[PDB]
């Protein structure tokens, strides 16, 4: 097998006009067997959103790894962590197991609370910052996703126009992908309000 | 106890009082007298019982087949040196297909004691050994003090009433050195020497212990019916 | 003090720490041991200090192995450490050689353990800053010397004994040992002789709730005599003082 | 008092524990060192305590490297351990650089070791002065090493009881030869000042030992003086002091 | 009583133990005078040779660290050898990991840090020596930085150390009042040596022989000691002045 | 030597009790008042700062209230400096549990772990302890609201109301005579304040020397909300209760 | 650190051991009495202090195994360490050997913790004496052992440790006979209540009772339950004093 | 062996800990330093005094840079400051420059060094540092802040404070002179006017070390065209700059 082709996973993320959106699929497989049509690969500490792709075990392993580190920051300094400061954190953390690594692709998405700007960032297994203000896509249909998201994308999107471009891009890659699909959930992340809305799609 | 319970300080007279104090441990022990000619070395130890139903304590330890050490101080302190001398003697056989010599072994042991007396929580050891053996260079008889001082002689003694033994040996000096190749006489001359280390306690077969090694003789420990010969 | 060291001297030429240990065998309960060539008998004062104490599951007899017995006297917190090490030594010897360990060799191992005070002498690991405070009566039967009985001090020195008594009543007990012991004694005349010497230095009355016998024999191993037999022997001794 | 350890210090610039340790060397045996053009000539008085003793069978001169004789006075077991320590450092230099160790270099290494015991509370310093020298590619040298881990160059040294007597005679000998003398000739002068310095030990009797490292005779390696050559030295000293 | 016996603060906020080190350099009778030139740093120091039976050319108080920075040691010589070994190693280490030789300033800070840990450790005695590092770098120019056993350092235009260093301090102070600068001006390095010797003969009132001085001169990109042969040219040349 | 200079302060006195445990209680009385009272809707922790000064900023200060984890925060009485080492052990510890069992730490484990750490420091090494006493406001789902005081040698004991710090005896008595088991957070706020007011070490009770924190179950979704009040919200309630 | 904190004393003593026995006199009192069908350990609970929520107060009797109970006297700070260590031991024996612990197995372990720091340098031993009681598995023999700060252990049929232990022991001589223990659970329970109401006092609040029975059954009997038993004890005591007054009048 | 693993800091019988009081004695016999917090910067300021007349003082930095935006200054002992300034710089790099690759909050940093102080009153071979520090700083997440570290290894936030042997005079001086808002210009004129009565001699710019953690300086940034990275908020004031402010009194 590959540690990175064993349960699929894709996370998409896009920017808009005064808002961000992140979204994932719900398909958690162990190889070719589908186990569940339910599993979030998206998590949140305060106003920063972590989608973690790859390896089954490493979704959980890195998630409580950042659970510990997020705590320390909030209890000491009495504030919730910023998107940019989180991205740096993740960069350094991935790099700690250089050899035999963390088997994941995290994707960092938020909207700052100190200036109110969208921020997105990407990572490999070893991890390197992949800055954009476009879109950050990661996973196994990350290739598929890169073409499809471009075709759609327009710099600056109204929060429910934004919702039309990401829903469509994610569903279409994900219903040509073997290890991913089975439902999808899109978050539209506004400065002070998130809606979590599921998408009806092919469950096949 | 400004320097008297302290194994790390000097000691206004260039001493350490603890080395002088470890030498009283030899006084409280028994006596052993060694003599060599050139073709044999001899240890004759006086063993000591703890009462008449108690056995006697062996005061000659065999280290090798060409080496033995005898104690006249504390027994648990004699157990350290014995282990160590035996390790280095077997090493010599295994690695260089060589035999170990007393002279060289006196220096390995010198340095071992020194570096424990340097340390705090250490001690200068409560024993003195005479180490005999017959090696590649002939007989050697070395006297090991709690200080670690090695000197090579034709006759020496350690323990109580040792001064009287050394009187014996200063007389018989040229007698015993010129008996060569007749092991009997040397051994009988160490019995009488140690008869001048007595208080008229006499010598029985279970107080008298001889061990010898020659050129042509193994290291062998004599006791019982094999010490009644030499009286 | 010259015990505030770990191996210090002490103008006398001997430790302080060792001397105190020997006066804490006077915190013991008398353990007497008569060695003969038909076995070795160990008798011990169990000591019963309350009628609310369960005293028949209290013995100062301890099994090293089947062919080696030990009886301890003194401070018994120190003794748990010494008897555990001996049980392993015996078992190690049967591992490496499939053989019965010398009583002499076993006694010697437990002396090697006894020297561990220091923190800068020698060339081994130090897990004590003080010596032991307990003495052993190691009996056993080996096929090279026959039956043997050894007395080990917490100094790290040991003697083979025909008969020894250590404990609180050690001075008066050994005084009788010198006069009454002979080599014409056997397993059973030795056995009633123990109970006679123990009887003087007994502080309650000689009874089967303060006294325990055990032998070590070749043909049966280590057998700790049941209370019915221990009680019998106590009565047939008294009948030979009724015969005076 | 300031002798409780050695991380105590007095305002005096002195430390008391270290001062006491030189007092052990001051009852030691006479040991001298004569610096010569070709080499060095060491000689040491070996006290004959008894007639049981074997003369010239125990040496206080133990060789270090192949060309540095080291000879010590003070506490004999202690000095034998310090000399043992500098043989491990000499073998490390020969393994590592494929050349014998320089005398100034070997002198430096010893100083460090003895320096160290006067810093840490938990070790007992050295109580010996060592007299050492040899011939290398930096030339012939002579060095004396204090219990305090100090050395300097020397053209005459002494240590022991008779350290006063020896020094006084070595000064008249550098005024005799202010352009220096042979190592072969210094055999005869080594004995002489031992005879003169055995008038501080004229309660006792002595055995004469001499050792040399000379470029002129033994091809720059440290060897012993013994046999008829030693006895010329015995005879030289004998006829002058009588 | 333990604040004069190991290193804990007295009720006065001090460490006498630290103090006792500074009083030890003054029993060895060595004085030094160190001046910055214009193309050099000069350091001149006492040597004592009291016996015929001491060798003069072996005995030294100027110990060569770097090939730019010399080190002049005032006070007890066991502690000197330990510090020279440690100071050379550290300069070599810097050459090895940074690809240029340690600046003077920074060599002074590394030994200063080390001196402060030995006075923090109570089972460890500090250095009793006062170390002056002298150099000519081309990062800084002529330099003097003097570290002490306390762990304190500062740069200097000039300095003296020893029991009698208050007399040398007066002569040197007057010399920078008159010149109106913080370093000596001269375009020969030889002459900067000679002014330094003049001011020492004046301060202590004693004239020097060639075997009671040991002179170190750092010129541009080398440090060297003058041999007793070269010191004698300088001491004749002070009369010519 | 090295033994010369030894503290020997981690041993017992003939009282069977350490020199260092006793010393620590004196200094916890030097330190400013911290009190816990347990309401049936929460736990009030109320701490008076040890210092107050003219130019001192007490308005970015939270020098007595610390979050160990989200549902467990503490009040501190003792040395401030000392308390901070134990604070970051407790943070690690809490997260480690959350890390491995995916569940918030019970209060019971959390108090005990800190008790052990203080206990090691008194046991061996010649080490000093951290002479701090914590008053733990904690919630767990297996016993509701739980309240605890801890002592310098690390021991925990349950309470319904307790005071440690300055004028402890006087304070603790006002708390016992008023206490009802039916008290709510509003009452508990006023009682705590009045008790602090009668034992103040200045001449009044003011927002700038007060820290106030509560844990409320009256908060959204019936959950426990830790709220550490701003000095202006401390000012607000002070004016309602009429001290200022 | 290897500097001794336990040394041989000049009395043939250890310093630390005299001190440790004194820390156990100043602490809490646990009385141990064994039945013919149970063991019962009642211990004094501190709840003299006013205003204490007792649900959260750590009990002074802690189960180590499903059928082995542990009680203690002395420093309470020091005691948690023995209880914490014992739990790990119980489960370690199931892990590697099969079976729960025996009482004998824990009796030697706890004695070895106290012993080790006595003999060792750079360590003092705890001020803690413990009662290990319970049953062995696939047995129904009541086991009552006592371990002490020296590293010594002994068996008992009834025992008591802690404060005014002398007073308790003297009562128990005439009321606990080695031959016939109490044959019922209630009378065994009730003997421990009678000792406790001497020293502890103050209702059933400060009194605790733990019963352990054969085949893994530990039940904790609450204060409330204990009150029932007091009232019977008070009528039994009062009535027995009355019939002594009437015989004494006549005689 | 080692046996120096017992504490050199221990409790006194009638409370407190005696060893950290002795260390602070070195601060009130030390050199004097002060800090006024403005609403637009902090000034921190100190006195230099020579060991010899032939010594320099521009070879000594009594105010040192920990990171571009957070500076530190001491009262107490010199030696103790030399070593501790390096440990602070080193911990500011291991723990926010390998982990977040930015400069740490000022509240956090003060905490971390107080840990070093706290674990230097623990175990043998270490007795505390003879300084109290001011760690003046700016972060962007808590604004301007001022702290005083004690040898306790405790910290306190301040609105304006002083430490050294004129501490007692100085905080009383600042009581009239400080106000809720202050301009930075005027904060400099207050800080010198305070340090004027606390020096016994020279008061030039070559004797007074002045540094501001005022506002960002795009000329000490050493790169341009990145407008997300602000210039160093610290700026040490050279002698000529200080001399001007002398004339403004």
């Amino acid at each position: 097998s590959d540690p990175s082709s064993i349960n699929g996973g894709i996370v998409v993320a896009m920017t808009g006009k005064d808002c961000v959106a992140i979204a994932c699929d719900l398909r958690l497989g162990s190889q070719s067997l589908g186990v569940s049509n339910k599993f979030e690969k998206i998590f949140h500490y305060g106003h920063v959103f972590l989608g973690i792709t790859g390896l089954a075990t490493d979704v959980t392993t890195l998630n409580e790894m950042f659970r510990y580190k997020t705590n320390l920051y909030k209890l000491k300094e009495e504030r919730a962590i910023e998107p940019e400061t989180f991205t740096q954190l993740v960069s350094s953390s991935l790099y700690e197991r250089r050899f035999g690594p963390y088997f994941v692709g995290p994707v960092v998405a938020g909207i700052n609370s100190k200036s109110g700007k969208p921020f997105i960032a990407g990572f490999d297994l070893i991890g390197c910052i992949d800055e954009a203000k476009d879109f950050i896509v990661s996973g196994t249909a990350s290739d598929q996703l890169f073409g499809m998201c471009e075709s759609l994308y327009e710099p600056n999107l109204e929060p429910e126009d934004l919702f039309e471009t990401i829903s469509q891009a994610l569903l279409n890659a994900a219903d040509r992908d073997a290890l991913s699909g089975w439902g999808a959930v899109v978050y539209i992340i506004k400065k002070d309000e998130v809606v979590k809305r599921y998408l009806k799609m092919r469950q096949d | 106890n400004n320097y008297d319970g302290d194994t790390v300080t000097f000691s206004p007279t260039g001493r350490l009082f603890q080395v002088e104090y470890a030498l009283e441990a030899i006084k409280q022990g028994s006596v052993t007298v060694g003599l060599r000619s050139n073709t044999h070395a001899v240890l004759v130890a006086l063993k000591r019982n703890a009462d008449e139903l108690s056995s006697y304590q062996k005061k000659i330890i065999k280290c090798d087949e060409h080496m033995g050490l005898s104690l006249a101080g504390l027994a648990p302190d004699a157990r350290v040196l014995s282990n160590y001398l035996r390790q280095q003697c077997n090493y010599s056989s295994l690695v260089f297909n060589r035999k170990l010599a007393v002279e060289r072994a006196g220096h390995l042991l010198c340095d071992k004691a020194q570096k424990n007396t340097q340390s705090y929580g250490g001690r200068p050891y409560g024993v003195g050994l005479l180490i005999i053996g017959y090696d590649k260079s002939g007989a050697h008889l070395l006297e090991f003090q709690p200080s670690g001082n090695v000197t090579e002689l034709y006759g020496t003694a350690i323990g109580a009433r040792s001064q009287g033994a050394k009187t014996y040996l200063e007389r018989t000096l040229d007698t015993f050195i010129k008996i060569d190749g007749n092991p009997d006489e040397l051994i009988k001359a160490g019995v009488e020497a140690i008869s001048q280390s007595l208080r008229d306690e006499s010598l029985t077969v279970d107080n008298l212990s001889i061990a010898i090694v020659g050129k042509d003789t193994p290291f062998t420990i004599y006791d019982g019916e094999a010490v009644a010969k030499y009286i | 003090e010259y015990d505030r060291g770990v191996s210090t001297f002490s103008p006398e030429g001997r430790l302080f720490q060792v001397e105190y240990s020997l006066e804490a065998i006077k915190l013991g309960s008398t353990a007497i041991g008569i060695a003969t060539k038909e076995g070795v008998v160990l008798g011990v004062e169990k000591r019963a200090t309350s009628p609310l104490l369960e005293s028949d599951s209290i013995e100062k007899i301890v099994e090293i192995d089947r062919h080696i017995g030990c009886a301890m006297s003194g401070l018994t917190a120190d003794a748990r450490s010494m008897i555990e090490h001996a049980r392993t030594a015996a078992v190690t010897h049967n591992l490496y050689y499939d053989e019965d360990i010398n009583v002499e060799s076993l006694t010697q191992s437990v002396c090697d353990l006894a020297l561990r005070f220091g923190e800068g002498a020698s060339g081994e690991e130090r897990l004590m800053s003080r010596p032991f405070g307990v003495a052993l009566l190691i009996a056993g039967h080996d096929a090279d010397d026959g039956y043997q009985l050894f007395h080990a001090e917490p100094s790290g020195t040991f003697y083979r004994y025909n008969a020894k008594a250590i404990g609180s009543g050690s001075e008066g007990a050994q005084a009788e040992l010198l006069n009454e012991w002979h080599s014409s004694l056997t397993l059973k005349e030795a056995e009633l002789l123990v109970l006679k010497i123990l009887k003087q230095v007994m502080e309650e009355k000689l009874d089967e709730n303060n006294a325990q016998l055990s032998c070590i024999t070749k043909q049966d191993g280590f057998k700790i005599y049941d209370n019915e037999k221990t009680a019998e022997l106590i009565k047939e001794l008294k009948e030979k003082e009724a015969a005076e | 008092g300031y002798d409780l350890s050695n991380s105590v210090f007095s305002p005096d610039g002195r430390n008391f524990q270290v001062e006491y340790a030189v007092k052990a060397v001051e009852n030691g045996t006479t040991s001298i060192g004569i610096k010569c053009n070709d080499g060095v000539v060491f000689a040491v008085e070996k006290l004959i305590t008894s007639k049981l003793l074997v003369p010239q069978k125990n040496v206080k001169i133990q060789v270090v490297d192949r060309h540095i004789g080291c000879v010590y006075s003070g506490l004999i077991p202690d000095g034998r351990h310090l000399v043992n320590r500098g043989r491990e450092e000499a073998a490390s230099f020969k393994k590592l650089y494929k050349t014998p160790i320089p005398i100034p270099a070997f002198a430096d290494r010893l100083g460090q070791y003895v320096q160290a015991h006067t810093l840490y509370n938990s070790v007992r310093p050295f109580g010996v002065s060592t007299i050492f020298g040899g011939v290398d590619k930096n030339g012939a040298h002579l060095y004396m090493l204090e219990p305090s881990g100090s050395y300097w160059g020397y053209k005459g040294a002494a240590t022991g009881k008779g350290r006063q007597s020896a020094k006084a005679e070595l000064e008249k000998l550098v005024d005799h030869h202010p352009e220096g003398l042979s190592a072969r000739e210094a055999v005869k002068q080594a004995a002489k000042i031992i005879y003169l310095a055995h008038e501080d030990n004229k309660e006792k009797d002595f055995e004469l030992e001499i050792s040399w490292c000379s470029l002129s005779e033994t091809n720059g390696l440290h060897k012993f003086v013994k046999g008829d050559l030693l006895q010329e030295a015995i005879d030289f000293a004998q006829k002058e002091i009588n | 009583g333990y604040d004069r016996h190991i290193t804990i603060f007295s009720p006065e906020g001090r460490l006498y133990q630290v103090e006792y080190a500074f009083k030890a350099t003054n029993q060895t009778n060595i004085n030094s005078l160190a001046v910055r030139g214009k193309d050099c740093t000069v350091v001149i120091s006492q040597k004592k040779v009291p016996d015929k039976l001491l060798d003069p050319t072996t005995v030294s108080y100027i110990f060569c660290i770097s090939r730019t920075i010399g080190m002049v040691v005032n006070g007890p010589i066991p502690d000197a050898r330990n510090a020279a070994l440690r100071a050379k190693a550290e300069a070599a280490e810097f050459r090895y990991k940074y690809g240029y030789d340690m600046p003077c300033d920074v060599l002074a800070k590394r030994m200063a840090n080390l001196s402060q840990i030995y006075t923090q450790r109570a089972y460890m005695r500090p250095l009793g020596v006062i170390l002056t590092f002298v150099s000519v770098d081309e990062e800084l120019g002529p330099s003097i930085y003097k570290t002490d056993p306390a762990g304190y350092y500062v740069g200097y235009k000039a300095t003296a150390t020893g029991p009698k260093q208050q007399e040398i301090t007066t002569n040197l102070e007057n010399h920078f009042k008159k010149s109106k600068i913080d370093h000596i001006n001269e375009e020969s390095w030889e002459k900067v040596v000679e002014f330094a010797i003049t001011h020492m003969i004046d301060a202590l009132g004693t004239e020097f022989s060639k075997n009671d001085l040991e002179v170190g001169v750092a010129t541009k990109d080398k440090f060297f000691t003058l041999s007793a042969e070269n010191i004698e040219e300088r001491l004749v040349a002070i009369a010519e002045q | 030597g090295s033994r010369r200079y030894d503290s020997r302060t981690t041993i017992f006195s003939p009282e069977g009790r350490l020199y260092q445990v006793e010393y620590a209680l004196e200094s916890i009385s030097h330190a400013g008042t911290a009190i816990g009272i347990m309401a049936s809707d929460g736990i009030v922790l109320a701490a008076e700062r040890k210092v107050t000064s003219t130019l001192l900023e007490q308005d970015t200060s939270t020098e007595k209230l610390y979050k160990l984890n989200d549902k467990i925060a503490v009040a501190v009485a003792g040395l401030t400096a000392d308390a901070e080492i134990l604070i970051n052990t407790a943070r690690i510890h809490a997260q480690n549990y959350l890390k491995t069992y995916n569940e918030d730490i019970p209060v019971e484990i959390l108090v005990r772990r800190l008790s052990d750490i203080k206990q090691g420091y008194t046991q061996h090494g010649g080490l000093r302890p951290f002479g701090v006493s914590f008053i733990y406001a904690g919630y767990d789902d297996r016993y509701g609201y739980q309240l605890y005081t801890s002592n310098p040698s690390g021991n925990y004991t349950g309470w319904k109301a307790i005071s440690v710090g300055a004028n402890t005896s006087a304070a603790q008595t006002l708390l016992q005579m008023d206490y009802k088991d039916d008290m709510k957070v509003d009452d508990a706020i006023e009682l705590a304040l009045k008790t602090l007011s009668k034992t103040t070490d200045s001449s009044a009770l003011t927002y700038d020397r007060l820290e106030f924190a509560t844990i409320r179950k009256g908060a959204n979704d019936g959950e426990v909300y830790q709220k550490i009040f701003k000095p202006q919200e401390i000012k607000d309630i002070l004016v309602k209760t009429g001290i200022t | 650190y290897d500097r001794a904190l336990s040394i041989f004393s000049p009395d043939g003593h250890i310093f630390q051991v005299e001190y440790a026995l004194e820390a156990v006199k100043r602490g809490t009192c646990a009385v141990g009495v064994k039945g013919k069908n149970c063991v019962v350990l009642g211990c004094e609970r501190r709840s003299t202090l006013k205003l204490q929520d007792t649900r959260i107060t750590p009990s002074k009797v802690s189960k180590i195994d499903s059928h082995v109970v542990l009680s203690f006297s002395g420093l309470n700070a020091d005691s948690r360490i023995l209880i914490e260590k014992a739990r790990v031991e119980a489960q370690s024996h199931r892990l590697t050997l099969e079976d729960p612990v025996t009482v004998e197995y824990l009796t030697r372990y706890v004695a070895g913790v106290q012993q080790r720091y006595t003999q060792s340098g750079g360590v003092r031993p705890f001020g803690v004496s413990t009662l290990i009681a319970g049953f062995d598995p696939r047995d129904d023999e009541p086991k009552l052992y006592q371990t002490e700060p020296s590293g010594i252990y002994s068996s008992w049929s009834a025992q008591t440790i802690g404060r005014n232990s002398k007073t308790v022991r003297e009562f128990l001589e005439k009321n606990y006979d080695r031959k016939e223990p109490p044959a019922t659970v209630e009378e065994c329970v009730k003997l421990t209540v009678r000792s406790l109401l001497e020293v502890v006092q103050t209702g059933a609040k400060n009194i605790e009772i733990t019963v352990v029975k054969p085949d893994s059954d530990i039940v904790a009997l609450s204060s409330e339950e204990i009150n029932q038993y007091v009232t019977q004890i008070e009528q039994e005591k009062q009535e027995q004093q009355e019939q002594d007054k009437k015989k004494k009048s006549n005689h | 062996t080692d046996r120096y693993s017992f504490s050199l800091t221990t409790f006194s019988p009638s409370g407190k800990l005696g060893q950290i009081d002795y260390a602070l004695t070195a601060v009130k016999q030390g050199v004097t330093s002060l800090g006024i917090k403005a609403t637009n910067g902090v000034v921190i300021a100190t006195e230099k005094k020579s060991s010899s007349p032939l010594a320099m003082s521009e070879t000594l930095s009594k105010v040192s840079l920990l990171t571009p935006d957070i500076g530190a200054v001491y009262s107490g002992m010199g030696p103790d400051y030399r070593v501790l300034v390096d440990k602070s710089r080193k911990v500011a790099h291991t723990s926010y420059k390998r982990i977040y690759g930015e400069y740490p909050p000022t509240k956090l940093l003060v905490s971390e060094v107080a840990k070093i102080m706290q674990e230097a009153t623990q175990s043998g071979g270490v007795r505390p540092f003879g300084v109290s520090l001011l760690i003046a700083g700016h972060d962007e997440f808590n604004g301007f802040s001022l702290y005083q570290v004690d040898p306790s290894g405790s910290y306190f936030p301040w609105k304006a404070t002083a430490i050294g042997k004129g501490s007692v005079a100085a905080k009383t001086f600042l009581e009239k002179r400080w106000n809720d808002e202050l301009e930075l210009e005027d904060a400099i004129h207050i800080a010198l006017l305070t340090l004027k009565e606390s020096v016994e001699g020279e008061f030039n710019g070559d004797t007074i070390e002045l540094a501001i953690i005022g506002d960002e300086n795009p000329d000490l940034l050493g790169y341009t065209g990145i407008p997300t990275d602000k210039g160093p908020r610290f700026r040490k004031l050279t002698s000529q700059e200080i001399n001007d402010r002398l004339e403004a009194l």
